[PDB]
């Protein structure tokens, strides 16, 4: 009967002291945490996080909330919610989560007869994982979300996996754009602050970004310019106009490669990959044209004989230096 | 007149609004309805898109009947909230509103029956993953999913209200895309697993196209002509080095700058793109029209018959090889 | 005359026009609200419209607001 | 993985594998009867140290990433201080500095008079 | 004389059902609504969307809250406005609005004495409005701001401008940076439906977008550039370095002129007037180039004839081309 | 003690916050009072600018009175709420804050003879209507006016506490502007007319004026060595046609990218800003230039006496030209 | 036991009135604050302000929240932080702050035996702090955080660190891409006024700004670009066509590098060093095409002296502006 | 020899300066919370800066503080 079930609320409900945790003299109540992932919407290395959107659910035991005579699983609404006593969980990472409230609070309270209790919410969150752009675009990130409770220490609260390494469900179903989750890892740890052991859940996606927009239109039209250097050396040694025209003009074409690229880069002030890359490309097209001026004075002061080394020497030299940049940066 | 107050103020005797209709008894029916409105612009940099919506929700909750001159009454938001309503939420949402200009834009009508139907307004934003492999020549669906967040299938079903072609409608005057001409809609029924159960989730495709007008005359048409300046680059002379020098060099430096706008135009990916792989096969042959011109002008000294051989040979070579590439590109990235 | 002429009140009817004019598309607001019922007159019965359903009339009991 | 090793007052630790995973480093010494007890901090970008109180204008901390070793040395040594030293990495969220338990990888203990 | 208000406001408010609208029984409450336009912050075609700040005042009379003995218009604390009926008033055609906060949530309500309720709010509405930039940037637009009634019908409620014309004010004293408001009109429409009529108005703003900003940059240097490709026609037959390095140069310069302009123009992926203009002049100086190509392989195989058809066609064909545009766009 | 427990339990005993005080009795008057902590960057493109302020009204209610052992007390959040305030708003905002650190950074005192202070932190982003016809050289007065929103000039007055001049003061580390330098303020008050009534409005203009340093260097000098490398063609010689020609290109090319990036720096208008007429005419000189070019080449190779002449004459006309298109420039932006 | 918990916890809090602070009539309550930085999220000088994220605690003594017989520190909900007195703190330079609220709205309240009061909040500030960039990007910046009481004067309340120099941690944990924290320093006042005196604390942290991204990108193409004028020195007299393309098109590109520089930096408009410099450099290949202009007047109006006299000058001037540039600027 | 230093609202004793000033001053935040305030023991009495209130000492007392925040 439904005046029945609402009785039962009821008496569970009254002289409840939501402030007062399970246990509260007891042992730490064992909260077994679990997550389903929905999505990655967003990676940016602007910033150094990540928007991640997850289904977060909650089992815990509280022995105030045991009914007795309705074996259904009550399935209550959410604002029960405000009413009953929850854990302080937070993510230490993140920079501004929410619950969506897309005709209701996304949450779902579900009691059952022997006291458990699930808490199950649908936040967004907006993580903060610091990535190391040495290797960019050759790069491969471990960002992680991290799960603590903020009040109550390892005396009064206690967190684990539900269900093993299988708690983290949906990470296999994502498709980010640039990147590919190579594994996702579970850990359990106890952090020691001042005020005390704290427990903590950690969730790590390694990330390796795919090498199919770098290798295209970054390195490729960087190499071809400096093979048109090269081509520079082998059109003469007294057609002044020709030869500065062509040095001149794929020194341009670097600066402007450069400039856009930068533009195109996500805003970090830091030394990577590509930019050593890019600033050899230019330092090799710019000694290029140096290597023309050197003939062009001592003939006007053998050209033809540096003219030939230079063509010897400047693939061989770039060569070399692909070869060590390749291997350095794999 | 007291006696609607009379009726208000009795509906809600004994009423628990945390439990749902039929708690141990039945299965609450909730027929819905879209009638999406505007249908706001979708943005592939940020993976998602915009929607404008009346949402309805028709249920049965025999703990609202009642008797009286009028067989229907409207509610304000306050007796809404004091009553049991579906926790209906969109799957693949990133974040909605409700809209609250003046009142907040719900209605819940209560008939005599206990049939309850309540609307509301929302503007969603609904994550739409996509494939551009093809881009721009592209077709994208990316659905809107929604279903109850709490209640599993075993307490909770949805229904379409009329057939369900018809119950999602899209106003024709409302469009708000700029690019993508939507075409038509797909909707259905299904049962989603999960870690706490299975849950009735309805789902609507939105079949969309991409607009090629403002690619062909803005990104193709640019490179179309570079290469083709790269290919009359090769009539001039033998004997003018500065000339065709700068030609080549010239040109690529603007394809340089085409490709470049190009592709910070379309969003940012790791796979190539039609795009990609069109810039890639044009840079290319302007790369290998300068270094033609550049091995021509190495045996422009000795054995000029070679140099003129290499020329007339180039002449007909290169843009037969464009003709083909180009055909090629386009059957098959329009056909499909 | 009797034509229910609908400049929005469905209660006034016209000396001026002669024979009054019908029409009920399905445009908008038709699954959530329905048929956008529109009434009118003119003097004479005029052309006819695809998708949408057309009446002539008379003096005297034309065309009451349906329900 | 970071592989901690230490190297011979002076007394360096060379670090290897995912260093950028665990940016913080830490000195530790264990006395015969109390437990691993103060910490010798230092970040391995930019070189932020942090000292424990009693060995604050004493023993000081540099580092070099050249070859990616942090260098601890000793100045003005008492008869007290001869115990065992570990050097340890610690990770952006294990939060505080000044207990061991925070610290993932420990190296082996080098014996200072 | 302060608790005779006092008792009298107490008396009002006393026994007032918010739920049942005035004349519950009798005919619709007639709704007489008024704005005045305090600003129109941003109007972006990227989202296809206006910022409209706005004072929106509601008259009615209920005969509820009439009072006697007190000649004076109250005005009441905004709270009061929680204690008493108003309209279900909405706007059809929003993406995002608010009323504003600063130090009180800004409402006024105001009681007269024969029982007419003024309720005044100030809204930033982010309406939406459909944008035809086909003759962009020669466009002229047409937005509207869409107020209806979310549940009553003409039965119930009634909506109408307040002094017709005059109803609206501030439109004068906008001064949009990009736009000029041509003319602005209301409208008050009581849309007919099988159920019943549901009251509307809308007020529309006809906008010309002024030409004076875009016309330099994306005119100027195209037509000027287009101008030196001509005087490559007036150079020689046989300078050929001259004659190549000013077409391609300027064709470069298109290229570059069109590429900022699509980083600097508003993102519109749509065919417009501004990019058949630029095509126009890329295709003129693509043409100038090829012609001098053709000219220079007919010689190296009359040159000058061609030269000079070139010289009288080409401005000819420009200037057809151009009154062309210009009529088909205005 | 408990005796500052009943005096405030005993304050609202019978009083109704919906009513001003004396709403049939007297005009209310509100003495207000301006601190500004901060005054934020203006962003031009928004025609915006925020200011970080304290905002103190005073007034008088004669029902909030009480004797007791300390005149003034200070209410929390929660017991102001209950307490009638002024409804007081700033007209030309866009989206203001009122501070909720750790607690609502508000602070209501009262007096033993009703005298209630009523302090606030605030976060206006008000809106500054700006013309850029004098761009980069133009000088705004951006304003700030407050008052009464429901309350018109027969219910609710508002004054200037001490003296309008020393009223508003502005925090002198705090100016917070990269691009503009604060020339005082000017207050005053007013009656503004209302669909409704009217209404006391109370208008602060901040005088602000762009630093001219580095539009000058960025945009001027580089159009300034562009013209003058057009007057070194000039200067050069008749016979290389085809570094003269490669040199006006790349200099038409050079000043394309110039007007372009000045562009990009100042925001949206539709009109003449004063600095692209400067980029016009510069643009219209080497273009000239160029043209001055060719048609010299035009009469190279036949009767060069005209030819010289021409070079001559440009090589005369050209500086001059500039010269005085600067100065009356600068006379008239200055 | 719960119950016996339950009931002194609901004596402590009733006759607890949250109006009056501890020891109303007795002396000023002291406050120990604490801070534990998570992270700085960013630091813009677009808006001269940086984000800081903190766990902010704040220790009082209150005798009213005294119990006896419970051993244990009770933790409780962040609700009761609704029916404690909390100081009224707030940061004096701040433009937008809040709690963060994923799950629960962060807070912990950890009452003590004694009467101690724990309060703890997770913060993340938006605080404004003055930033000269006369000598950016070898700028060093002083940024601040300015704690202070809102309605409390020394004599009702009293401020101070907790553990001196200790009060404040996690500085190792902030990891900002360009900047390196060179210290912090912490400062209690007591600023006394004429109507009292107000206390306030202030956390000051030194950042400097690494050179290892804008030395690179912004000097090296700059002094590149010189040195290709140099090479357009050394080139000839008579190669006219050579020298004015390498000269012309250096400039282009040195004026394309500002300009996308303008458009990369973060949009202050002020003069800066980065200025300088490049403005030095453009006048640099500015006079290097001039003067070549003057050998090519005089030639064909001796040329080589002024050749020999450029190569010898230029390359010591330049190095004489550089030195001085970067003694004046370090 | 005895004046008020001022960390807090009245310290106690200032032995080792002879001479004695107060030192009160306007400046950036001279309206609100009134007229900030030093009163400082210098061992030679203090230049004076172009607009203070430098009231120099004589005897003991010396610097009281105003009375009730009178300016
Ligand atoms: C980045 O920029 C920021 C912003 O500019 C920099 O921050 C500034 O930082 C300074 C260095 O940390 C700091 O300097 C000091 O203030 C300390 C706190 O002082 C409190 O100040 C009052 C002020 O009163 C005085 O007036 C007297 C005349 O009437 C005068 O003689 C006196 O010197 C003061 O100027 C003090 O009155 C007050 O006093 C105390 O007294 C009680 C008495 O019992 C003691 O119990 C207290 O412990 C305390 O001593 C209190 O000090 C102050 O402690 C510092 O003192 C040090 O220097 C002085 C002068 O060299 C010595 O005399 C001292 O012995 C001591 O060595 C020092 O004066 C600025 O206040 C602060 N400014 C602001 C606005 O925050 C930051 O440094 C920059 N760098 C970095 C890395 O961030
Ligand atoms: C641009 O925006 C709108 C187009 O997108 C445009 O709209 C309106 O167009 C005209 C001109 O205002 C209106 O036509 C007319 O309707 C009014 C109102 O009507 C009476 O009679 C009908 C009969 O059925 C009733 O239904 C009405 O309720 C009312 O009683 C008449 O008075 C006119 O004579 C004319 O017949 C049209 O209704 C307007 N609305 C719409 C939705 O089209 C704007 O005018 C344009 N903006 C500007 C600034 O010009
Ligand atoms: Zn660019």
């Amino acid at each position: 009967n439904m005046s029945f079930v609402k009785e039962t609320v009821d008496k569970l409900l009254k002289g409840y002291d939501i402030r007062l945790r399970p246990d509260f003299g007891g042992p730490p109540v064992c909260v077994g945490m679990n997550i389903d992932i929905a999505s990655i919407d967003m990676v940016s290395e602007v910033n150094m996080d990540y928007t991640l959107t997850m289904y977060f659910q909650q089992y815990w035991r509280d022995k105030r909330l045991a009914y007795s005579g309705i074996p259904l699983n009550l399935t209550l609404d959410n604002r029960v919610a405000d009413q009953l006593w929850v854990p302080d969980t937070y993510f230490l990472n993140d920079k501004k989560s929410f619950v969506h409230g897309v005709t209701v609070k996304n949450r779902m309270i579900r009691l059952h007869p022997d006291g458990t209790v699930l808490y199950g919410l649908r936040i967004t969150t907006t993580a903060a994982c610091m990535m190391d752009l040495r290797r960019y675009p050759l790069d491969e990130q471990n960002c992680t979300l991290e799960i603590e409770s903020y009040g109550y220490t390892t005396d009064d609260i206690e967190f684990y996996w539900r269900g093993g390494d299988k708690a983290v469900t949906g990470v296999e179903r994502i498709e980010l754009p640039q990147f590919s989750i190579v594994e996702h890892r579970l850990v359990s740890r106890n952090v020691v602050f001042a005020t005390g052991a704290y427990p903590r859940l950690s969730l790590s996606f390694r990330l390796k970004r795919n090498i199919g927009y770098f290798i295209l239109q970054t390195y490729m039209p960087s190499i071809l310019i400096t093979i048109l250097s090269w081509v520079s050396f082998w059109i003469n040694y007294d057609a002044s106009a020709a030869r500065v025209a062509l040095g001149i003009t794929t020194v341009l074409t670097m600066t402007t490669i450069n400039t856009h690229l930068r533009e195109t880069l996500p805003k970090i002030p830091y030394v990577k990959a590509i930019d050593m890359y890019l600033m050899g490309c230019f330092v090799f097209v710019f000694l290029a044209l140096l290597e023309y001026a050197f003939v062009n004075y001592i003939f006007f002061s053998r050209a033809a004989a540096i003219d030939r080394w230079s063509r010897i020497v400047f693939p061989f030299t770039f060569s070399l230096f692909n070869l060590v940049y390749w291997l350095y940066y794999v | 007149t007291t006696v609607f107050t009379r009726i208000l103020d009795r509906l809600l005797d004994g009423y628990d609004n945390r439990l749902r209709p039929g708690l141990g008894e039945r299965v609450t029916e909730v027929k819905t309805d879209i009638f999406v409105t505007s249908f706001g612009p979708v943005s592939d940099h940020d993976m998602e898109y915009t929607i404008d919506v009346f949402f309805r929700q028709s249920w049965k909750d025999e703990r609202l009947k009642f008797k009286g001159p009028m067989t229907v009454l409207r509610l304000n938001n306050l007796m809404a909230s004091k009553i049991w309503t579906p926790d209906t939420f969109f799957h693949n949402g990133k974040k909605s509103v409700a809209h609250n200009m003046t009142m907040p834009n719900k209605l819940l009508r209560i008939t005599e029956d206990g049939t309850l139907l309540y609307t509301m307004r929302l503007t969603v934003r609904a994550e739409c993953p996509m494939h551009l492999e093809d881009f721009p020549m592209d077709a994208h669906a990316c659905p809107l999913k929604f279903g109850s967040y709490a209640y599993t299938r075993a307490e909770v079903v949805y229904e379409w209200t009329r057939e369900p072609a018809r119950s999602v409608v899209v106003a024709e005057d409302g469009s708000r895309l700029n690019q993508y001409d939507l075409l038509g809609q797909t909707v259905d029924s299904g049962i989603v697993q999960s870690s706490t159960g299975e849950y009735v989730v309805m789902t609507t495709h939105f079949h969309l196209k991409r607009k090629i007008g403002y690619f062909v005359i803005q990104t193709y048409l640019p490179c179309i002509m570079t290469v083709i300046l790269s290919q009359v680059s090769f009539w001039l002379n033998r004997e003018s080095v500065p000339a065709r020098t700068v030609f080549g060099v010239t040109t690529v430096l603007t394809m340089t700058t085409l490709s470049i706008s190009a592709r910070n135009s379309l969003p940012k990916v790791a796979y190539a793109t039609a795009m990609d792989w069109f810039i890639a096969v044009c840079y290319a042959f302007v790369f290998s029209a300068l270094i033609e011109f550049a091995t021509v002008n190495y045996f422009t000294k000795s054995q000029p018959a070679r140099a003129a051989k290499i020329d007339r040979l180039s002449r007909i070579a290169f843009p037969l090889l464009f003709g083909i590439f180009n055909l090629v590109y386009w059957a098959t990235y329009l056909n499909r | 005359i009797r034509c229910f002429i609908t400049p929005d009140i469905t209660s006034k009817d016209c000396p001026n026009g002669h024979v009054c004019y019908t029409k009920t598309w399905c445009d908008a607001f038709c699954s959530i609200r329905g048929k956008r019922v529109d009434l009118g007159c003119a003097a004479t019965c005029p052309t006819v419209k695809t998708g949408v359903d057309i009446q002539c009339c008379s003096t005297d009991n034309c065309n009451p607001f349906p329900t | 993985q970071v592989q901690l090793q230490e190297s011979g007052l002076r007394l360096s630790c060379a670090a290897s594998g995912h260093t950028f995973n665990y940016p913080i480093m830490g000195w530790f010494r264990q006395a015969p009867g109390k437990e691993r007890e103060f910490v010798g901090a230092i970040s391995w970008s930019g070189g932020s140290t942090s000292y424990a109180d009693s060995v604050k204008d004493r023993f000081t901390i540099s580092r070099d990433n050249a070859k990616n070793t942090v260098y601890l040395e000793m100045n003005n040594l008492k008869p007290e201080d001869t115990a065992v030293y570990y050097c340890a990495a610690k990770g952006r969220y294990s939060g505080g500095l000044y207990y061991p338990t925070n610290y993932d990888y420990w190296g082996q203990g080098t014996q200072v008079t």
